[PDB]
């Protein structure tokens, strides 16, 4: 098992010079993604309020077979490029395809 | 793809939308969901399979 | 008079933390909750007596306020309205003091508010599961009545192929909610075009918008299906021809065309230049749906025909835009200074704050900020709201022994 | 029993006779499987991960 | 019998608010 | 797995659509209905059948 | 090179077509369908040559 | 943006804070 681990570590050392290039290219892509989508991944619970000022109070939710007054929340998407670390995670989830 | 009472983001109506749907099926993400929607769009499990 | 005077002398603000607005919100729970206050508003907790005339808890010490759920109750517009309606509160007191028989007397603001004098909690919809509060003062029959003059609508529904799915659902719901804003003095028909324009129902002309005819039109619109290529010329020709019919009973006033489409690359300049050249007919265009079709001709038909352009992306945006064409229709009424301030009484209807059968007498309130000291007068063509006072039908019954 | 009707697997497993009949696919599978069986600690490393 | 007086089609109205 | 996705949680005497897009069953280890609902005989299945 | 030019123009004409749900048609679709005989004639011309 | 538990379609991707699984956000 130590020999197999050493083989795996040798492979990791073999691809380490391309891992750095990969991480650099994904870093330029992450910074471009930040500059494109920094602060833009925000939304209201209702799809009619386009600002945080407008996104206070209650609204009519026509999605539960009965109307109900759900609160208006100015939330953020899960993966949102608001940061270089967040952009790296978002682009990693994109690269895995999920 | 308008039978669901709303057209999906991955539709084949316009050419940009069709090319993006084909690219997403090539990347292999949710290609089965597009397959289900395209089977129901052409009938259903009964005749659109 | 007092509403116009006290809105003329109002100073706009964006900071209410330094100067709170104190008012009683109708949908406040009776619990002594110190934490139910907005940043810019401090809430009154009233002492409610039981009154024989109203049959509810009634406080004569201040007016109550109703703010719809879909409207945030601390924004700048709402806070400014709640600031300048205190003189309305005082005149409410004076009116009730000179005539102890008055029932609900109310200012229906055009921002969504409603401020009635005898402070009473909202009916059953303050905070109650399955009792949602969909009340909006600007849809009420008395507000619809006092906000403009009798209409001659003609709703052009665009049932073509490209409106199948969600767009057709939103269009039929929007036409239903548009019909629900027409009184018995208003005449309406519904047409539908797809390369060929036809009536959606058994009516062949403009019919009165009473309960039975409105139901027939609603059923026809609900039974409608989407198919075929659009033709904006054969549809507007049908609309302008049906608005040129004078053999039938009508309200010869406020000719309108309501276009319920999604979008397209067809402007039909020559149809308008042929049928609407003196611009006697308005055209309100609605771009219903969530889509990416061109919306330029749709916005241009409204400009060249004295209309307005509304967007209905989803259910929930339906309620607000109907109130808004009615906001547009009141411009000619505003410009007629005192010839348009005449009291009108509505059909017998059931009161919201349940009192039985009532008739409401309306009078519109004009924005008079720049007047005799003429300024740019940007939005001085819109009404501030409508004032109503209720007369109980059982109060009329007591004058006929 | 939990294993009440697992016996249906044998009739389907009779199909491997055609896998035997397929010459080059048999050599390919045998080659790769015998390579896998010669690499048990790589699989042990993956299982330990 | 419909309402007598109604207000539409003024010449001072500013139509440049198509929204 | 033949035909096992067709029993869904159906309401009582209503002849309505099932609640939840999941198969169910009345046996021990399967997924059981809850909230006064029954596993009926036909529901096309998950992903439109 | 002119054949390649017509092929590219035909690809653009195909990418410019847009499909609508229930028999509706974009006004540009009629023009993009009236431009078909030109491509057909050019292709049949090179076929004959 | 459909809330949690709202009826959704997979291909719509209008399922803010989650994903449309078995027709429900
Ligand atoms: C009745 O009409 C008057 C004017 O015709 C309205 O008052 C004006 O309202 C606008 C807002 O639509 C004010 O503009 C705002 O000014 C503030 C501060 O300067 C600024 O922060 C905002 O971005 C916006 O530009 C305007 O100052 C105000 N007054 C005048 C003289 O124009 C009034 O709102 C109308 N009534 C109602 C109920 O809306
Ligand atoms: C190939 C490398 C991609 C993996 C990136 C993982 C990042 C995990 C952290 C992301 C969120 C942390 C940001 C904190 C900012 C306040
Ligand atoms: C550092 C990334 C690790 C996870 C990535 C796994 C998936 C990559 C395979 C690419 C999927 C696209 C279809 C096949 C064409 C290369
Ligand atoms: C020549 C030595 C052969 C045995 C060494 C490996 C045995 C363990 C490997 C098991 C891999 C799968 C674990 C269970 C899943
Ligand atoms: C020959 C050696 C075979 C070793 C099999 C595993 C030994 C126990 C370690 C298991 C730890 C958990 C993965
Ligand atoms: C508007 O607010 C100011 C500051 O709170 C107050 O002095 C003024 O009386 C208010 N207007 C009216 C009509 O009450
Ligand atoms: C009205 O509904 C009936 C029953 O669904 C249908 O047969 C008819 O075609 C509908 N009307 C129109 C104009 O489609
Ligand atoms: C109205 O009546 C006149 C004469 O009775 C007739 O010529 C016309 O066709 C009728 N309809 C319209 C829309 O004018
Ligand atoms: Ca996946
Ligand atoms: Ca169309």
């Amino acid at each position: 098992l130590k020999a197999v681990f050493d083989c795996v570590v040798n492979s990791l050392k073999n691809v380490l010079n391309i891992l750095i290039v990969y991480m650099l290219f994904m870093f330029i892509f992450a910074v471009i993604a930040v500059q494109l989508f920094k602060g833009k991944f925000f939304y209201c619970t209702d799809e009619s309020k386009e600002l945080e000022r407008d996104c206070r109070g209650q609204y009519l939710d026509y999605e539960k077979e009965e109307v109900e007054a759900q609160p208006r929340q100015w939330k953020k998407y899960d993966f949102h490029y608001d940061n270089v670390l967040w952009a790296l995670l978002t682009l990693f989830t994109v690269s895995t395809g999920e | 793809f308008n039978f669901q009472d709303e057209t999906p983001t991955t539709n084949f109506d316009t050419f940009p939308a069709a090319i993006l749907t084909v690219f997403q099926i090539l990347t292999g993400e949710d290609w089965n969901a597009v397959m289900y929607h395209g089977i129901e769009s052409q009938g259903g499990v009964s005749k659109g399979m | 008079l007092e509403a116009e005077k006290v809105q003329a002398a109002h100073q706009w603000r964006e900071d209410f933390a330094s100067n709170e607005v104190v008012y009683y919100n109708a949908k406040d729970d009776l619990d002594p909750e110190k934490n139910d206050s907005e940043p810019g508003s401090q809430r009154i907790k009233p002492v409610f007596i039981e009154d024989a005339n109203f049959g509810r808890q009634i406080s004569y010490q201040h007016a109550a306020v109703h703010i719809p759920t879909d409207i945030y109750e601390g924004s700048t517009i709402v806070l400014n309205e709640l600031n300048w309606t205190s003189a309305l509160d005082e005149v409410f007191k004076k009116n009730r003091e000179e005539d102890p028989s008055l029932l609900w007397q109310v200012f229906g603001s055009a921002t969504g508010l409603a401020r009635y004098y005898p402070a009473s909690p909202w009916v059953d919809n303050s905070r109650t599961p399955n009792k949602i509060d969909l009340y909006d003062v600007r849809r009420r029959p008395w507000y619809i009545q006092g906000a403009a003059s009798p209409k001659d609508m003609l709703i052009l529904v665009d049932v073509s192929g490209s409106v199948s799915g969600l767009t057709l659902k939103l269009i039929r719901t929007s036409v239903s909610e548009m019909l629900e804003t027409l009184s018995d003095d208003d005449f309406v028909n519904v047409a539908s075009f797809n390369s060929n324009a036809q009536d959606v129902s058994c009516f062949q002309h403009l019919v009165q918008a009473n309960v039975r005819n409105k139901k027939v039109l609603k059923d026809a619109v609900n039974n409608i299906t989407a198919k075929g290529i659009t033709d904006y010329k054969k549809g507007f020709s049908f609309a302008f021809e049906q608005l040129l019919n004078y053999n039938v009973s009508r309200a010869n006033c406020n000719k309108i065309i309501m276009l319920f489409t999604d979008g397209g690359e067809e402007r039909a300049q020559e149809i308008f230049n042929k049928y609407n050249k003196d611009k006697k007919v308005r055209v309100f265009t609605f771009s219903v749906g969530q889509h990416n079709y061109d919306r330029g001709p749709i916005q241009w038909m409204a400009c060249e025909n004295k209309g307005y352009y509304y967007e209905i992306p989803s259910i929930g945006a339906i309620r607000i835009n109907t109130q808004e064409y009615l906001d547009v229709l009141g411009r000619p009424m505003v410009l007629a200074g005192d010839k348009a301030k005449q009291v009108q009484w509505t059909n017998v209807y059931l009161d919201a704050l349940e009192l039985g059968l009532v008739i409401t007498g309306t009078l519109p309130v004009f924005n008079i900020t720049g007047q005799f000291e003429n300024k740019t007068n940007l939005k001085n063509q819109l009404i501030l709201g409508v004032m109503g006072v209720d007369v109980s039908l059982e109060d009329i019954k007591r004058l006929t022994p | 029993f939990i294993n009440l009707s697992f016996l249906r697997l044998f009739r389907a497993a009779r199909l491997i006779k055609l896998l035997r009949q397929g010459y080059t696919i048999r050599i390919l599978l045998w080659t790769f499987v015998q390579s896998f069986k010669a690499l048990p600690y790589v699989c042990l490393l993956i299982a330990m991960l | 019998k419909g309402p007598d007086v109604c207000f539409d089609n003024n010449v001072l109205e500013d139509y440049t608010d198509c929204g | 797995y033949m035909g096992k996705f067709h029993k869904a949680c159906f309401p009582n005497s209503t002849d309505a659509e099932p609640v939840g897009d999941f198969p169910c069953g009345k046996e021990a280890p399967a997924r059981l209905c809850e909230g006064d609902t029954e596993c009926r005989e036909y529901w096309p299945g998950p992903n439109f059948g | 090179y002119m054949i390649l030019a017509t092929i590219i123009a035909n690809c653009i004409v195909l990418a410019l077509e847009q499909h609508l749900p229930d028999g509706d048609k974009t006004p540009m679709s009629e023009r993009l369908d009236d431009t078909e005989p030109y491509f057909i004639g050019i292709f049949c011309f090179e076929a004959g040559i | 943006c459909k809330g949690k538990g709202a009826k959704c379609s997979r291909l719509m991707y209008d399922c803010c804070t989650g994903s449309c699984r078995s027709g429900k956000c």
